[PDB]
C-alpha cells in the first residue's frame, strides 16, 4: 500500500518487463547447460 | 569496625528463630543465631577433616597417607553400610564431616536471612543460595537414599572428588546425552555469557570513552538494540541472571538425581524414545 | 508477601525509540520496532530496530553460509530425506577432513565442506567482534564486550586455527553437530590423558562456576535492593544511595569483606573472561604439549592415590 | 605441589603464570572494590584476615573522575565524605552491638529505614527532561494494552484496612516501565509516591496491597517537594521509609519468632 | 528434543566395583534384571550318557567331529544339536530324508564346523569362556539363525554418490550415539589396534589420530552394551589404560576380543561359500559374531549357567 | 466454486496482508520440502539413471 | 493476461517487501542449486574432463 | 536499461550498495574455494615440478 492507483500501475508494468528479463535470461541459461550437460 | 556508612544500619534484633542474644557483630560479620552454629561445624569439620588428612587411606602411617591438597581426600564408607553410621575410619568420619557441612550451609543460609531482615532488603539472595544448597543435598542425599547407601555419595577430595564423577558419569557411557546435563550445561553457559555482557556493558557506560559523560540507559537500551537488534532491558538482565543460574543449578540437581535411581541404561539410549516414534 | 520483581506486573508503552543518533558514517538504523506483551512481561517489550553496517552485513552474510553448508551437507547425509533428518537430527552433523590431508584442502567430499564452512564461521565470528567494537565506541562507549568477546573468540580458535592446525590435523578440530560435537569433547578427554587432570580445565571450571555463581548473586542482590533503585546501578555507580548502601552491607556482615555497585560488575566481566581464557589454555597445552594429563598430574605429585581392591593383568607382557 | 619440588617440564610453568597474574588482578579488584565507602569508620573491631593491615591490604586507589551528563557536576572516587548522624543509642557499649532507633523508628531514619542524601536534582532523560515523572507529563504514554490499568486502584495497608488510593503511575521516558504510583492518601488527603517495587498487585479486586507499612504510615511518608518530578535525593527518600516498615510496622516483625 | 527426568522408578542395582568411595559403581533396574533372567534361561541338558558302546567313527559311515563318542552319547549330541538349533524343522534340518551320512546340506557342512567352533572354544579359550563354555543354545537360542549376527553395516543412504563419513547417525549398534555405528567390522572382524592412551605424560609418543580413539569408543560402547555393564565394570575411567588400575574383567575381555577375531576370521567367515544369500550381507558377507551374539546384554550368557559342561563331545580332544 | 461464492465476507475478518504474504511463504517452503522429500527416496533423476555416464565414463 | 489487473497488487503489497524478499529468495535458492547439484553426479569441477591435466602434469 | 533508473526512488541506494559489496566478497572467497577445493587445485598438486618431492628427498 502507501500509494494510489496511478503510481501503482506504472510500477507493475516496468516491474514485469524486469521479471521477463529474468525468465528469459535464466531460461536461456538452462538451455545452454541443457545442451552441454543433459540432466534427467 | 564498620564501613563508611555501615555505622548507621546496625539496628537491634531482626533475628529469626531467636538470636536477640548473640545479636551483634564481630569484624564485619553479623552473628545471631546462625553465625554462631555454622562456626561450630566449621572447625568440627575444617579441622575434623584435618584428622582425616592425618589418618589417610590405610592409616596415618601408610606411605599412601599424605598432606598434599592435590591428593588429600576423605572417602565415604563402602556401599556395605547402606543407610547407617559407618566407622569413622571406614566411612562415618566422612559422614560426620558431611553431617556438619550440611548445617554450616543451612546456618549461613539462614543467617543470611536474619541479615536480609536487618538491612530491610529483599531476600532473593538466600532463596537463591538455597538452590545451590539443595543441589548439594540431591547429590549426596536425595540420590544416595534412593540407592540405600550413604557411602554411595561422593568424596571430599581437592581434585579427588573429580574421578568420583568420572566414574559415576561413565556408568552410563556418554553421560553427555543426558537430557538434563545438556540443558543444565547450556545454562551454566548462557549465564557465563550474559554475565560476560552485563558486568561488561556497565563497566563500559559508567567508565566510557575519554572525555565522555557517564552514559545513560538511553544508550544501553540501544547498545544491543543495534548489534543484536533487541535489548532484554536493564532491570531484566538482573533477572535473566538469577534465572539462568538458579535454574542451571536446580537443573544439574535433577541431572544427577535421576542418573541412577531413575535410569540405569546408558543415557545415549534414553535418547531412543525419540527414534522409535511411529513416524520416521 | 512483597511484589518480588519477577515479571513486570503492569506494563506501559511509548513510541519506538531508535536510540541515540549516530555520527557521520554509521548508516541508518533499520526496522519498524515492535512490541510483545509476553516477551515484555520479563524485559523491554519493544523489539528493534537494529543496525546493519558493512561488517554488519558482511559478517551476517559470512554467517548464514557455513549454516548453509554445515546445514546442507548434514541434510544430504540422511539422503535428503528430511523425515529422518528430523529424526536423526541431534545425531547428524558434518565431520572434518580425514587425517591424510592433515592441513591440505580436503576434497569436495571427504571433510571438505567442513573446512569450507568452518572458515566461514571463522570469519563471520571474528567479523561480528568487529560488529561490536565498531558499533560499540561509535556510541561513545568504551570497549569491554569487544574485549571479552575476544577471550571467548580466543578459545574458539584454540579449537581450530591455533591448535587443530597446530598439530597438522584436519581432524583434531571439533566436528559440527550437537551430538558429534558433544562427542568431540568426550573423544578429547580420552585421546589425551583425562582432562580432569589438566589444571587449565579444572581451572576454567571454577570460573564457569564463579560466573554461574556471582552473576547469579548480584542478579539477586540487585533484585533484593531493586526497590531502592538497585537496578539503576548506572547512577548508583556515580551517585550512590541506599541501594549500594543496603546491598554491599549485606555481604559485609555475611562473608565479611564486600565491594561496590561498580567493583562487582568488574569481577563479573572478569570471572567470565577469565573463563574462556583458561579454557583455550588447557585445550592449547593438551595436544602439542602434555599428551596425558593424568600422567602429568601424578608425575608432578598431583594425582591422588587410593588403596586397591581391584587390579588386572597385562597381555602385552605375560603374553 | 604441596610438598615442594618434584616434576619439571614446560606447561607446568604456565600454570604458575595465570595462577600468579590472578593473585595480581585479584588485588586490582580489591582496590577497585574500595573506591566508595572507604575508609572504614570505627574501631569496634579490627580487620579480620591473615595480614591485618592498617586499612585493607591494597592501598586505597586514587580518585576517579566521573564526568556526569550534560548540566551535571562532576563526581569522583574515592572522595572523602562528611560524617552523618546516628539517630540511635547502642543497646550495649560492646563493639558490634546494635543501635536502637531513638523515638519513632518508623521515621527515626535508621537501618531498616535509613538512607543517604543523594543529590537533590531529578535525574533526567537522554536530552534533558527528567526520567521518572508522573503520568501527568507522562501523557505521551499508555498502559500496556491488556494489563489492568492501576489508575483508580485503592491501596490497602498491610493491616488490610484501606489507606488512600492511587493517582498517576510514574512511568519513565527511558524504559516503558512503571516505577511509582501516586497515592492520594486518606487522612492526609495528600500525595505519597508509591514505590512499585513495594507494591503488590491484586488485579482481581482492583486493590494493591503493600505489606510494608500500616495504613496510617502513609501519612508519615516523606512528602514530595514537587509532584511533577522527583530528584535522586528523594528517589531514595520515599523508598527508605516503607523499607523501615519491614522491621517496624509491627512489634512482631522486628523481634525474633523462636 | 525436550528435558527429562528418569523413566525408571528407584531403587536400582548396586555393585561396588571400586574402593569405598572412588567411582566405579554399577546400577541396574531390578524390574529388568529380573525378566532378563526369567527369560534368558538355559534348557536342561539331556539325561545321563550311555558310557557303553564302541565309538562312532566305527559304526557310522562318516563322523569326523564326534568320532570318539559312544553311539548313545553321540546321539545325545544330535538331539541336543537339534533343540539347541532347529527343533522346529526336526532332524531333517541338518540331514537328508533318510541317508544320514550325506554332506549335501550346507547346514550340515557348517554344523560340522560349528562343532569345531564350540569345542575348540570350550577348551582352548577357557580363559574367556571358562567353565561355562558354550553350546548351540547360546547363539541359536532355539533358533536356526542367530538373531545376533552382524553384516558390515552399509551405512545410511548415499547422497548422489556422496556420503563418506561413517560417524554421524545414531544406531543401536552403539547404545545409541553419533559414532562409527560399526566399530565391529574394523575391529571384531579385522583387528585394528585399540589402544590410544599416550604411554608417556608429555608428547613425542602416541601419534594416534583422535579420530582413532574416536573409534575405539564406539567399539567400546558396543562391547560395554553387549555385556550390559558401564565402562566402570572393566575400567577405572581416569585409567582407561592403566591396567594396574583396571579390574580383572578387563583382561578377561581382552582375549575375548580375539577369540572372536578367530571365530569370525577363521570359521563363520570361510563358510560363506556354502552359505546362500539369505545369510549373506549387502557388501557380500557372512553374519559373523558380536559379543552381543552370545552375551545378548549379559555378563555370562544366561548369567553363568554352564550348559556346555554337560556335553563331552564339545571339547577339543 | 458453487458454494465458495458467498465467501466474499471473509476478507474483513481475515486481514489481506496477513493471509496474502503468509501463504506465499508456506508455498515457498513446501515447494522445497516436496522436491526434497521426493528427490530423497522415490526417484532421483539427478543420480538415478543416465545421463550419469559423463560422471563415471567421462571422468577418468 | 495477468498484468492488467496485477498492478493493483502493489496497492496492498509494498514494493520494498517484494524487492527485498525476492532477492533473498532468488540467491539462496540459486545457491541451493549448483550446491545440491554440484554434490550430485553431474558435478563439473573435479568429476571428468578436460583431459586430466592434473594427473598428467602432476606426476 | 531505460526504465531501470526509477528504482532509486524507493530503495536507499546506499543500502543496496553495501548489500552488493558484501555479497561479492563472500562469494568470491567462496568460489575460489568451492573450485580450488575440487575442480583444479591449481595451487598444490600438479605444477610446476615437485621441488619438495624430487628435492627434499
Ligand atoms: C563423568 C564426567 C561427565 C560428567 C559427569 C557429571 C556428574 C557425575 C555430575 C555432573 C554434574 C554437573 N555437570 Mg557434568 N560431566 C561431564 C561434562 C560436563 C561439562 C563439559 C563441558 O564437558 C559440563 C559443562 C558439565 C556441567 C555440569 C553441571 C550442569 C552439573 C552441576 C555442577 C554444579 O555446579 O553443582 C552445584 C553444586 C553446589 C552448589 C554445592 C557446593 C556449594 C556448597 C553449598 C557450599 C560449599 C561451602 C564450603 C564447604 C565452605 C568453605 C569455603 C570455601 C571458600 C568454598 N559437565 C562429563 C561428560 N557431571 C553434577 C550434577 O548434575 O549435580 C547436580 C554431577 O553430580
Ligand atoms: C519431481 C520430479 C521433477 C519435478 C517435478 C515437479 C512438480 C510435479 C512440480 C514442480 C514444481 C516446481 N519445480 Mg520441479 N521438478 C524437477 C526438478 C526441478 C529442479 C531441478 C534443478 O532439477 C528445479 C530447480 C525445480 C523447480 C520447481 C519450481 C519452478 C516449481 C515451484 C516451486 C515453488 O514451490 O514455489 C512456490 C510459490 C510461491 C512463492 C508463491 C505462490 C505463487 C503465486 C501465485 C504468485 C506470487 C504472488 C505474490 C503475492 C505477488 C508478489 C510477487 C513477488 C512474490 C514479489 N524442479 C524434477 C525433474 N516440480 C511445482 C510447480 O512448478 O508447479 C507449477 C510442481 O507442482
Ligand atoms: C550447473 C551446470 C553449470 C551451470 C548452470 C547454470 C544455470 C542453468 C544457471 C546458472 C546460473 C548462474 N550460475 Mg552457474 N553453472 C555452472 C557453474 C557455475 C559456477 C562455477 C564456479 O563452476 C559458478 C560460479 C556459477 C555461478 C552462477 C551465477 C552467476 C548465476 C545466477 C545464480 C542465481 O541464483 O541468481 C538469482 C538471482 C538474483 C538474487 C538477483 C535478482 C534478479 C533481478 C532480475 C535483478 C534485481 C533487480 C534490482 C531491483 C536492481 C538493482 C541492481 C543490483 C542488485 C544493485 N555457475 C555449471 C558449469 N548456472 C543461473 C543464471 O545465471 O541465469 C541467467 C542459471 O539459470
Ligand atoms: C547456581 C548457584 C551458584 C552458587 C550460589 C551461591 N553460593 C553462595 C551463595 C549463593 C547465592 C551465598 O549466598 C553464599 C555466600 O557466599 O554468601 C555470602 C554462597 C557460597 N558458595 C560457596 C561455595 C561454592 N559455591 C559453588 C557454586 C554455586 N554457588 C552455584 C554455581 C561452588 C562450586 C563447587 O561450584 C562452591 C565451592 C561458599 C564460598 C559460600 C557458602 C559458605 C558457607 O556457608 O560456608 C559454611 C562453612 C564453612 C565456611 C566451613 C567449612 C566446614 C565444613 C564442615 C567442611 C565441608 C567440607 C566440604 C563438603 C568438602 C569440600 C571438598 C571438595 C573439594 C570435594
Ligand atoms: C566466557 C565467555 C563466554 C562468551 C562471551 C561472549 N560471547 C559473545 C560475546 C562475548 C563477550 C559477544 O560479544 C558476542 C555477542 O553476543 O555480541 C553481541 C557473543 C556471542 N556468543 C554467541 C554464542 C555462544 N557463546 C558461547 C559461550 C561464551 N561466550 C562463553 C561462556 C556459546 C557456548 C558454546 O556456550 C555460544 C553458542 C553468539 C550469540 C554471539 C556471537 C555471534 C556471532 O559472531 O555471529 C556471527 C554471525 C552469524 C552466526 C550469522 C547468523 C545468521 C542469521 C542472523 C540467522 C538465521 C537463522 C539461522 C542460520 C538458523 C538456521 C535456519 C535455516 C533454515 C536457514
Ligand atoms: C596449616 C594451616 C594454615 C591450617 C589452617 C587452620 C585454620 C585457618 C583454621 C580456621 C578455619 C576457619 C574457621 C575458617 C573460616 C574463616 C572465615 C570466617 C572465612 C571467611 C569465609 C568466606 C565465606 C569467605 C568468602 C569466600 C570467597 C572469597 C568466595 C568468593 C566468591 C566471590 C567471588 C565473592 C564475591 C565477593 C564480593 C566482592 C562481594 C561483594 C558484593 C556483591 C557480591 C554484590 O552483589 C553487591 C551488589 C551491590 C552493591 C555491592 C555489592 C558487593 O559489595
Ligand atoms: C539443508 O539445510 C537447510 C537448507 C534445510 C537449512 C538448515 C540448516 C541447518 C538446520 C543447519 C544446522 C547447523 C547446526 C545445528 C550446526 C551445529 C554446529 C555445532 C554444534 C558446532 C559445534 C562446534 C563447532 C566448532 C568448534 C567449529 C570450529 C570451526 C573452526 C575452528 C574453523 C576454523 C577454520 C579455519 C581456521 C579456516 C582457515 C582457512 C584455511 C583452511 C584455508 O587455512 C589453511
Ligand atoms: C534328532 C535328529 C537327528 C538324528 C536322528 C541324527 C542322526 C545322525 C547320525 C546317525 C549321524 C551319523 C551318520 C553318518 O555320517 O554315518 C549324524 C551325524 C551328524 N549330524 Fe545328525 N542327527 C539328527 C539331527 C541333527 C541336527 C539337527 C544337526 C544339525 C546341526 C545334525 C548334525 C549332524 C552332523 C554335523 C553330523 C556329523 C558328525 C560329525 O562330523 O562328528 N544332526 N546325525
Ligand atoms: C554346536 C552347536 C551349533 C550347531 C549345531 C550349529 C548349527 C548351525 C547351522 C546348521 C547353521 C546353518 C543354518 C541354515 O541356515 O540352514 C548355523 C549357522 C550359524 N551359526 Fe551355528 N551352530 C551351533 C553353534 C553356534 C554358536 C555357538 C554360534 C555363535 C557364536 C553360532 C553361530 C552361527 C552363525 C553366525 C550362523 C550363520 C547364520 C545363518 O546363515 O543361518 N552357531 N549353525
Ligand atoms: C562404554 C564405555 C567404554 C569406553 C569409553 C571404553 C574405552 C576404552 C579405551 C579408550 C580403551 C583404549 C585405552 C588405551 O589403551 O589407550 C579401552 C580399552 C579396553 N577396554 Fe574399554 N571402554 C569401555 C567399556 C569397556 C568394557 C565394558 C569392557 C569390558 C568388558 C572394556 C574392556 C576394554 C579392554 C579389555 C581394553 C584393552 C584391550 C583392547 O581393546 O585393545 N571396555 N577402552
Ligand atoms: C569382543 C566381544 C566380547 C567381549 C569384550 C567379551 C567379554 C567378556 C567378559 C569380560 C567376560 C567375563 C565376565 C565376568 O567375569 O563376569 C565374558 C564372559 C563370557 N563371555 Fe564374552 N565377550 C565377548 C564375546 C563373547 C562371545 C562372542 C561369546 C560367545 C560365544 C562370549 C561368551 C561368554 C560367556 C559364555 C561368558 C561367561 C563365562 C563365565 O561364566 O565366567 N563372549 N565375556
Ligand atoms: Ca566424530
Ligand atoms: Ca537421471
Ligand atoms: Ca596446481
Ligand atoms: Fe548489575
Amino acid at each position: 500500500t502507501g500509494l494510489t492507483d496511478d503510481e501503482a500501475k506504472e510500477f507493475h508494468a516496468i516491474f514485469m518487463q524486469s521479471m521477463y528479463a529474468w525468465f528469459g535470461l535464466v531460461v536461456i541459461a538452462h538451455l545452454l547447460a541443457w545442451l552441454y550437460r543433459p540432466w534427467l | 569496625a564498620m564501613l563508611s556508612f555501615e555505622k548507621k544500619y546496625r539496628v537491634r534484633g531482626g533475628t529469626l528463630i531467636g538470636g536477640d542474644l548473640f545479636d551483634f557483630w564481630v569484624g564485619p560479620f553479623y552473628v545471631g543465631f546462625f553465625g554462631v552454629v555454622g562456626f561450630c561445624f566449621t572447625l568440627l569439620g575444617v579441622l575434623l577433616i584435618v584428622w582425616g588428612a592425618t589418618i589417610g587411606p590405610t592409616g596415618p602411617t601408610s606411605d599412601l597417607q599424605t598432606y598434599n591438597l592435590w591428593r588429600i581426600s576423605i572417602a565415604p564408607p563402602d556401599l556395605s553400610y547402606g543407610l547407617r553410621m559407618a566407622p569413622l575410619t571406614e566411612g562415618g568420619l566422612w559422614q560426620i564431616i558431611t553431617i556438619c557441612a550440611a548445617g554450616a550451609f543451612i546456618s549461613w543460609a539462614l543467617r543470611e536471612v536474619e541479615i536480609c531482615r536487618k538491612l530491610g532488603i529483599g531476600f532473593h539472595v538466600p532463596f537463591a543460595f538455597s538452590f545451590a544448597i539443595g543441589a548439594y543435598l540431591v547429590l549426596v542425599f536425595v540420590r544416595p537414599l534412593l540407592m540405600g547407601a550413604w557411602g554411595h555419595g561422593f568424596p571430599y577430595g581437592i581434585l579427588s572428588h573429580l574421578d568420583w564423577v568420572s566414574n559415576v558419569g561413565y556408568q552410563f557411557l556418554h553421560f553427555h546425552y543426558n537430557p538434563a546435563h545438556m540443558l543444565a550445561i547450556s545454562f551454566f553457559f548462557t549465564n557465563c555469557l550474559a554475565l560476560s555482557m552485563h558486568g561488561s556493558l556497565i563497566l563500559s557506560v559508567t567508565n566510557p570513552q575519554k572525555g565522555e559523560p557517564v552514559k545513560t540507559s538511553e544508550h544501553e537500551n540501544t547498545f544491543f538494540r543495534d548489534i543484536v537488534g533487541y535489548s532484554i532491558g536493564a532491570l531484566a538482565i538482573h533477572r535473566l541472571g538469577l534465572f539462568l543460574a538458579l535454574s542451571a543449578a536446580f537443573w544439574s540437581a535433577v541431572c544427577i538425581l535421576i542418573s541412577g535411581p531413575f535410569w540405569t541404561r546408558g543415557w545415549p539410549e534414553w535418547w531412543n524414545w525419540w527414534l522409535e516414534l511411529p513416524l520416521w | 508477601p512483597e511484589y518480588q520483581n519477577i515479571f513486570t506486573a503492569v506494563q506501559v508503552r511509548a513510541p519506538a525509540y531508535p536510540g541515540v543518533p549516530l555520527p557521520k558514517g554509521n548508516l541508518p538504523r533499520i526496522g519498524r520496532p515492535i512490541f510483545s506483551y509476553w516477551l515484555g512481561k520479563i524485559g523491554d517489550a519493544q523489539i528493534g530496530p537494529i543496525y546493519l553496517g558493512l561488517t554488519g552485513t558482511l559478517s551476517i552474510f559470512f554467517g548464514l553460509v557455513a549454516i548453509s553448508i554445515i546445514g546442507f551437507n548434514m541434510l544430504a547425509s540422511v539422503h535428503w530425506d528430511v523425515f529422518q533428518f528430523l529424526k536423526h537430527f541431534f545425531w547428524l552433523g558434518l565431520e572434518p577432513p580425514p587425517p591424510q590431508y592433515g592441513l591440505r584442502i580436503p576434497p569436495l567430499s571427504e571433510g571438505g565442506w567442513w573446512l569450507m564452512a568452518g572458515l566461514f564461521l571463522t570469519l563471520s565470528i571474528l567479523l561480528w567482534w568487529v560488529r561490536t567494537y565498531k558499533r560499540a565506541e561509535a556510541l561513545g562507549m568504551s570497549q569491554h564486550l569487544s574485549w571479552a568477546f575476544a577471550a571467548a573468540i580466543f578459545f574458539y580458535l584454540v579449537l581450530g586455527f591455533i591448535r587443530p592446525v597446530m598439530m597438522g590435523s584436519w581432524a583434531k578440530a571439533v566436528p559440527f553437530g550437537i551430538f558429534p560435537h558433544l562427542d568431540w569433547t568426550a573423544a578429547f578427554s580420552i585421546r589425551y590423558g583425562n582432562l580432569y587432570y589438566n589444571p587449565f580445565h579444572m581451572l576454567s571450571i571454577a570460573f564457569l562456576y564463579g560466573s554461574a555463581l556471582l552473576f547469579a548473586m548480584h542478579g539477586a542482590t540487585i533484585l533484593s535492593v531493586s526497590r531502592f533503585g538497585g537496578d539503576r546501578e548506572i547512577d548508583q555507580i556515580t551517585h550512590r544511595g541506599t541501594a549500594a548502601e543496603r546491598a554491599a552491607l549485606f555481604w559485609r556482615w555475611t562473608m565479611g569483606f564486600n565491594v561496590t555497585m561498580e567493583s562487582i560488575h568488574r569481577w563479573a566481566w572478569w570471572c567470565a573472561v577469565l573463563t574462556v581464557i583458561t579454557a583455550g589454555i588447557g585445550i592449547l597445552l593438551s595436544g602439542t604439549v602434555v599428551d596425558n594429563w593424568y600422567l602429568w598430574a601424578v608425575k608432578h605429585g598431583m594425582a591422588p592415590a587410593y588403596p586397591e581392591v581391584v587390579t588386572a593383568v597385562n597381555p602385552y607382557e605375560t603374553a | 605441589s604441596a610438598g615442594i619440588t618434584h616434576y619439571i617440564d614446560a606447561a607446568q610453568i604456565t600454570i604458575w603464570a595465570f595462577w600468579l597474574f590472578f593473585f595480581g588482578l585479584i588485588i586490582y579488584l580489591r582496590r577497585e572494590d574500595k573506591r566508595e565507602g572507604y575508609p572504614l569508620d570505627s574501631d569496634r573491631t579490627e580487620r579480620s584476615g591473615g595480614r591485618v593491615k592498617v586499612v585493607g591490604f591494597p592501598d586505597l586507589p586514587d580518585p576517579k573522575t566521573f564526568v556526569l551528563p550534560h548540566n551535571g557536576g562532576t563526581v569522583v572516587a574515592p572522595r572523602v565524605e562528611a560524617p552523618v548522624a546516628v539517630n540511635a543509642t547502642p543497646f550495649s557499649p560492646a563493639p558490634g552491638s546494635p543501635l536502637v532507633p531513638n523515638g519513632d523508628p518508623m521515621l527515626s531514619g535508621f537501618g531498616p529505614a535509613a538512607s543517604p542524601d543523594r543529590p537533590k536534582h531529578c535525574d533526567l532523560t537522554f536530552e534533558g527532561l527528567p526520567k521518572i515523572v508522573p503520568m501527568r507529563v507522562a501523557k505521551e504514554f499508555s498502559i500496556a494494552e491488556g494489563d489492568p490499568d492501576p489508575r483508580g486502584m485503592t491501596v490497602v495497608g498491610l493491616d488490610g484496612e484501606v489507606a488512600g488510593t492511587v493517582s498517576d503511575v510514574w512511568v519513565d521516558r527511558s524504559e516503558p516501565q512503571i516505577r511509582y504510583l501516586e497515592v492520594e492518601v486518606a487522612a492526609n488527603k495528600k500525595k505519597v509516591l508509591l514505590p512499585i517495587g513495594f507494591s503488590r498487585f491484586d488485579k482481581k479486586a482492583r486493590k494493591v496491597k503493600v505489606d510494608a507499612i500500616k495504613a496510617a504510615h502513609f501519612a508519615n511518608v516523606p512528602t514530595l517537594s514537587n509532584p511533577d518530578q522527583v530528584t535522586l535525593y528523594e528517589e531514595d527518600k520515599v523508598c527508605a521509609y516503607y523499607a523501615g516498615g519491614k522491621l517496624y510496622a509491627t512489634a512482631e516483625r522486628a523481634g525474633p519468632l523462636l | 528434543s525436550v528435558m527429562l527426568l528418569g523413566c525408571e522408578g528407584p531403587p536400582p542395582g548396586t555393585e561396588q566395583i571400586g574402593y569405598r568411595g572412588v567411582g566405579m559403581e554399577n546400577y541396574y533396574n531390578k524390574r529388568q534384571r529380573a525378566l532378563s533372567i526369567q527369560a534368558n534361561q538355559p534348557v536342561e541338558s539331556l539325561p545321563a550318557a550311555d558310557s557303553t558302546g564302541p565309538k562312532a567313527s566305527e559304526v557310522y559311515q562318516n563322523v569326523q567331529v564326534l568320532k570318539d563318542l559312544s553311539v548313545g552319547e553321540f546321539t545325545r549330541t544330535m538331539v541336543a544339536v537339534t533343540t539347541w538349533v532347529s527343533p522346529k524343522e526336526g532332524c531333517n534340518y541338518c540331514h537328508v530324508p533318510g541317508n544320514w551320512a550325506s554332506d549335501d546340506i550346507y547346514t550340515k557342512v557348517v554344523s560340522r564346523r560349528m562343532f569345531e567352533l564350540v569345542r575348540a572354544a570350550n577348551s582352548d579359550w577357557k580363559a574367556h569362556v571358562a567353565e561355562t563354555g558354550v553350546t548351540c543354545y547360546t547363539c541359536h537360542r532355539g533358533n536356526p539363525v542367530p538373531k545376533y549376527a552382524w553384516v558390515t553395516d552399509p551405512g545410511p543412504k548415499y547422497p548422489s554418490g556422496l556420503k563418506p563419513t561413517g560417524q554421524n547417525y545414531g544406531s543401536k549398534t552403539v547404545a545409541y550415539a553419533s559414532l562409527p555405528f560399526d566399530p565391529l567390522t574394523p575391529f571384531l572382524d579385522q583387528a585394528n589396534e585399540i589402544r590410544i592412551t599416550g604411554n608417556a605424560a608429555l608428547a613425542g609418543s602416541n601419534p594416534a589420530s583422535l579420530k582413532q580413539a574416536e573409534w575405539t569408543f564406539g567399539l567400546m560402547m558396543n562391547i560395554s552394551d553387549s555385556l550390559g555393564v558401564g565402562c566402570t565394570f572393566c575400567h577405572n575411567t581416569r585409567a582407561f589404560n592403566d591396567w594396574t588400575q583396571s579390574t580383572p574383567k578387563r583382561t578377561t575381555a581382552w582375549y575375548a576380543i580375539r577369540h572372536v577375531r578367530d571365530i569370525n576370521q577363521n570359521y563363520i567367515w570361510p563358510l560363506n561359500d556354502v552359505l546362500p544369500a539369505s545369510r549373506k550381507g549387502p557388501y557380500g558377507d557372512p553374519l559373523r559374531v558380536s559379543c552381543m551374539t552370545c552375551h545378548q546384554a549379559v555378563n555370562k550368557p544366561l548369567y553363568g549357567a554352564q550348559m556346555a559342561k554337560d556335553y563331552p563331545g564339545l571339547y577339543k580332544t | 466454486f458453487t458454494m465458495n461464492a458467498n465467501l466474499y465476507k471473509i476478507w474483513l475478518i481475515l486481514d489481506p496482508r496477513r493471509v496474502l504474504v503468509s501463504i506465499v511463504a508456506f508455498q515457498i517452503v513446501l515447494g522445497l520440502l516436496i522436491h526434497m522429500i521426493v528427490l530423497s527416496t522415490d526417484l532421483n533423476w539427478l543420480d538415478d539413471n543416465i545421463p550419469v555416464s559423463y560422471q563415471a565414463l567421462g571422468k577418468k
